[PDB]
């Protein structure tokens, strides 16, 4: 009984490391029941999203010192393993844009158009999820960043006018950090297109949604999106 | 640096911050509670070097709703935020000010907002600046409708971590 004990009281404790922090809520998301993580997430939401975002954060840092490496990318991996859960288990408090910002600015360095592949895929992944539980709370700006997912389409046209995906991530003291690759690749549409459709697919077939399975009410959502920009254009 | 901001509802928390690193804050128009978000802003300080802050927004306190006690236990430091046109959002200021200090140095600035409301006051700028001599932290008289008001004193806040 140790093992659950134990690493529970460490992610809870606040004086520990947050690197040491994560390496225990990591633990906890391999061996406890999806039912049980779900009611320690709700709980614990301010939290773990705090560990999830100076871990990430910690990790950005490190890629742009270190460089990219082996276990870099293990590190990285398992950082989108506990984002992931994170929308999946508070779709809730999601919606109402809880961490709006934050999430939003963390999947804008993913799918940034600098990204090796693996990672602007993983991006998108990871947005369609994160969009699916905002629905129609969402701003105006998720939208477009939904209709550029796939270079190459009739350039984007919003409110201010205009637009494209790489217009949307990067636009005198006192500065906002600037979005910058998280992974930088190193030397079309057939494919980001396939990618959007495989993994609205995947959503679709999602399993363990919320009780109130608002799931199908954020999909037919995305699905609106997808019918509005996507669709005209496909044969 | 982790940077708590803390205050009542609605007394310019997250106008302050967006305004700040945006500019783009219209007064009115959009309003939407907050709940949790962490803005990532960069600060040159007064030698001219730059701190990144991660400015961790807050669910605005009530009646009955108080701060998380572990962003005491984590924060860096806290910006407090009350509006002159609302005394009990003040009074809130002080509160939070003596818990900072019994949960475990920090950095604190203290804001007051929405002085373009000068008619309308509730908070004496006296009363305001004597408490802030009194605890012995940096008090600004700010407003989101003119952002110079705003970057004084985060300039300060970041030339402490
Ligand atoms: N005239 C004026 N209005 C202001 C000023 N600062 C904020 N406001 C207005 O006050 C309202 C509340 O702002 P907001 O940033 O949402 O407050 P908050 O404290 O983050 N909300 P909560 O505490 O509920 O999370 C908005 O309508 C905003 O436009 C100011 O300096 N002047
Ligand atoms: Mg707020």
């Amino acid at each position: 009984h140790g093992d659950v004990k134990k690493s529970t009281q460490k992610v809870l404790d606040p004086k520990k490391d947050v690197l040491t922090r994560l390496k225990h809520l990591r633990a906890l998301l391999d061996n406890v029941d999806a039912n049980d993580l779900k009611q320690f997430f709700e709980t614990n939401y301010s939290q773990i999203y705090f560990i999830f975002y100076e871990n990430f954060i910690a990790l950005e840092n490190s890629l742009k010192l270190k460089g990219n490496n082996k276990s870099q990318r293990e590190e990285l991996d398992s950082i989108l393993f506990l984002f992931e859960k994170i929308l999946q288990f508070l779709p809730e408090r999601i919606f109402f844009r809880w961490h709006y910002q934050s999430i939003g600015s963390t999947l804008k360095k993913l799918l940034h158009t600098g990204n090796s592949i693996k990672i602007r895929c993983e991006g998108i992944r990871l947005f369609l999820l994160w969009l699916q539980a905002l629905q129609t709370n969402c701003a105006e700006e998720q939208v477009l960043i939904f209709a550029c997912l796939v270079p190459g389409f009739p350039a984007v046209m919003s409110s201010r006018g205009p637009c494209t995906l790489e217009t949307l991530i990067n636009p005198v003291k006192i500065y906002p950090e600037e979005i910058t690759p998280l992974l930088p690749a190193i030397s079309q549409t057939c494919f980001f297109l396939q990618i959007l459709l495989k993994y609205m697919v995947i959503q679709a077939a999602s399993l363990e949604w919320k009780n109130k399975e608002n799931q199908d009410t954020g999909f037919k959502f995305l699905f609106t999106l997808f019918r509005k920009y996507y669709l005209p254009h496909l044969f | 640096c982790k940077v708590v901001v803390c205050g009542l509802l609605s007394v310019g928390k997250t106008a302050i911050l967006e305004q700040l690193l945006y500019g783009n804050h219209t007064i009115g128009m959009e309003d939407c509670e907050t709940m949790e978000d962490v803005y990532m802003a960069s600060v040159e300080t007064d030698r001219g070097v730059k701190e990144q802050l991660h400015l961790y927004d807050t669910r605005g306190l009530q009646e009955g709703v108080e701060l998380p006690k572990h962003y005491f236990s984590f924060a860096d430091g806290f910006v407090l935020v009350y509006s002159v046109n609302n005394l009990e959002s003040f009074q809130r200021v002080e509160l939070l000010k003596k818990e900072i200090d019994k949960f475990k140095e920090v950095a604190i600035v203290v804001l007051g907002n929405k002085i373009d409301l000068s008619e309308q006051r509730q908070v004496d700028a006296e009363v305001a600046q004597q408490w802030a001599k009194s605890e012995k932290v940096r008090l600004w008289e700010v407003t989101v409708t003119d952002r110079k008001t705003l970057i004084e004193p985060f300039t300060l806040l970041a030339s402490k971590l």
